[PDB]
């Protein structure tokens, strides 16, 4: 119904930016210590 | 001259904006997308832009190197786009430049057209003027 959000900045930062009708997949990086090492390839499934 | 520029400026600017809004939303996936090496991007963000790169575009300067800079969209096999705005510059270069060059040398032609008229009607006087006098003289 009146349904509502609280967006937290400090949790979570800037959002992306996407547009209408755009076939889009996430893009995720593995961080070992803090350092970019290798790009997620992996079978992966995003939620609401 | 200035006031015979009455109706093709109209008409050149009326092409401007059609053409420049039409262009508005064709490359819209050039400025907006998220390709993080381009700089070309800000030429199609804004109105005010799109009505400068479609004015650079009738200026034709490094036409070549905005369609490499706009080449790094992902390419759909250029169907709509590309030709739109590959004839959009070449027909307004060619046609507005030919047809102000065109009228300016009609300009020009009508120009001396109504000066020779004047030095004719000039020298029709005075051959009217020598006759009257030959004329009077035989009056006497």
């Amino acid at each position: 119904d009146d349904l509502i959000v609280f967006y937290e900045y400090k949790d979570l930062g800037c959002p992306r930016l996407v547009y209408y009708d755009k076939p889009w997949k996430p893009v995720v990086e593995l961080w070992k210590n803090g350092i970019v090492e290798e790009i997620m390839n992996a079978e992966y499934v995003i939620s609401e | 001259a200035l006031k015979s520029m009455t109706f093709l400026l109209m008409l050149l600017l009326i092409f401007f904006y059609i053409f420049a809004v039409t262009g508005v939303y064709f490359f819209r996936e050039y400025s907006r997308s998220t390709i993080e090496g381009l700089e070309y991007n800000m030429f199609f963000s804004d109105l005010l832009n799109s009505l400068v790169t479609v004015f650079i575009l009738f200026t034709l300067d490094h036409w070549y190197a905005v369609l490499q800079d706009i080449w790094k969209v992902p390419e759909s096999s250029r169907v709509f786009s590309s030709i739109y705005v590959i004839l959009w510059l070449l027909l307004g270069s060619i046609i507005f430049r030919n047809i102000i060059v065109a009228m300016m040398v009609t300009n020009f032609q009508n120009i001396r057209s109504e000066l020779s008229e004047e030095m004719s009607h000039l020298e029709v006087q005075y051959k009217a003027d020598m006759f009257k006098q030959q004329i009077i003289q035989r009056r006497q």
